[PDB]
């Protein structure tokens, strides 16, 4: 079956090179028109560049002058060479055929066939344990007679962090969320917990932050944070 | 051009959906992405399909305003729907801004939104981040919008998409980086959160209790 298998993504520090390649099987890349469209993390697709079938290529704003796609015919592969990376080019990168127009030798904006992907992720960091803020409960957090309150856990790296509350006493309405890729290349999450109001004055909540790349576990008690 | 997609639609299984592209020679393909899985083509020029695509997908298109239909919703039809095109730019293709179809199981639910303000533990580490909380919302799609004073903000702005929560609601998240001088040099700070047509803001400011 007709098949694109992408590979050469991992962890770069901004500025530096890589090159992706898009090796194809049971099909030739050599007669067809080939793309790259590349998607941020819980972001939109972008197109990057395309290459015609008599070499013809076409970058968008966003990576012109410092990406360049290439074809090899005697691998059958798609190559794209990408140079002085930024934080903005962390994204998976996907490699996509796509179907000549019939009258014209123009490609059309339909791509039939797409690759898996490939994680790029521009970053500096290496393992970095994270910092835990609180995020106390206020008049604003409160509604009904429930309080909202939460942990933030802030620049740590690598994945994962795992949070519980009160050593694991305390599960329900808890709800930790995924973790967000910031453009220092550091995570940042945050976990909650909704009490009752009456609680905040004698019941203790205390989040456990559990960071084992970097073996960090870091406990933070949360109260009202009155001035 | 650029195309704009509507955040979210929805309908029951068996139930008819149809979103719309509209771009700002002039015709659209469509694509189907599920989570952590890769495009699919599933319909090119106004009505031509793909083999294996179902024929519960058709499109059609009336003058600047392109559409995608679904006839009878499967579970499997939730995801992001995006469309391309041709561009009037540099550029040689522009995608949507994505659309989540959401097949319902469970009744809507109306978003609740807290807005912690930084900490000051935070802003004695020169770093000052503000925390908008979306919760017990259905279906799984909001926009964010940031303010400063009346002001829209666009930099500094991380929002997750939505995952359930415990009682298999929505939740989300939201993050507005700033310096210690930005949060202390504006009046106040909001956001404005948008799901099915309706919005719901908060506000927070320097000079709290």
């Amino acid at each position: 079956e007709v098949q694109l298998v992408e590979s050469g993504g991992g962890l770069i520090q901004p500025g530096g090179s890589l090159r992706l390649s898009c090796s194809a099987s049971e099909f030739t890349v050599s007669g067809n028109y080939m793309t790259w469209v590349r998607q941020a993390p819980g972001k939109g697709l972008e197109w990057v560049s395309i290459i015609y079938t008599g070499g013809s290529t076409y970058y968008a704003d966003s990576v012109k002058g410092r990406f360049s796609i290439s074809r090899d015919d005697s691998r059958n592969t798609l190559y794209l060479q990408m140079n002085s990376l930024r934080a903005e080019d962390t994204a998976v990168y996907y490699c996509a055929r796509a179907l000549k127009l019939q009258f014209f030798d123009w490609p059309s904006h339909a791509f039939d066939i797409w690759g898996q992907g490939t994680m790029v992720t521009v970053s500096s960091a290496s393992t970095k344990g994270p910092s835990v803020f609180p995020l106390a409960p206020s008049s604003k957090s409160t509604s009904g007679g429930t309080a909202a309150l939460g942990c933030l856990v802030k620049d740590y790296f690598p994945e994962p962090v795992t949070v519980s509350w009160n050593s694991g006493a305390l599960t329900s309405g808890v709800h930790t969320f995924p973790a967000v890729l910031q453009s220092s290349g550091l995570y940042s999450l945050s976990s909650v917990v909704t009490v009752p109001s009456s609680s905040l004055g004698t019941q203790t909540y205390i989040c456990n932050v559990n960071h084992k790349p970097s073996n960090t576990k870091v406990d933070k008690k949360v109260e009202p944070k009155s001035c | 051009s650029a195309l704009t997609q509507p955040p979210s639609a929805s309908g029951s299984p068996g139930q008819s959906v149809t979103i719309s592209c509209t771009g700002t020679y002039n015709y659209v393909s469509w694509y189907q992405q599920h989570p952590g899985k890769a495009p699919k083509l599933i319909i090119s020029e106004v009505n031509k399909r793909p083999s294996g695509v179902p024929a519960r997908f058709s499109g059609s298109k009336s003058g600047n305003r392109a559409s995608l239909t679904v006839s009878g919703l499967q579970t499997e039809d939730e995801a992001d729907y995006y469309c391309s095109s041709y561009t009037d730019t540099n550029n040689f293709y522009v995608f949507g801004t994505g659309t989540k179809v959401t097949v319902l199981g469970q009744p809507k639910a109306n978003p609740t939104v807290t807005l912690f303000p930084p900490s000051s533990e935070e802003l004695q580490a020169n770093k000052a981040t503000l925390v908008c909380l979306i919760s017990d919302f259905y279906p799984g799609a909001v926009t964010v919008a940031w303010k400063a004073d009346s002001s829209p903000v666009k930099a500094g702005v991380e929002t997750t998409t939505p995952s359930k929560q415990s009682n298999n609601k929505y939740a989300a998240s939201s993050y507005l980086s700033l310096t210690p001088e930005q949060w202390k040099s504006h009046r106040s700070y909001s956001c404005q959160v948008t799901h099915e047509g309706s919005t719901v803001e908060k506000t927070v400011a320097p000079t709290e209790c």
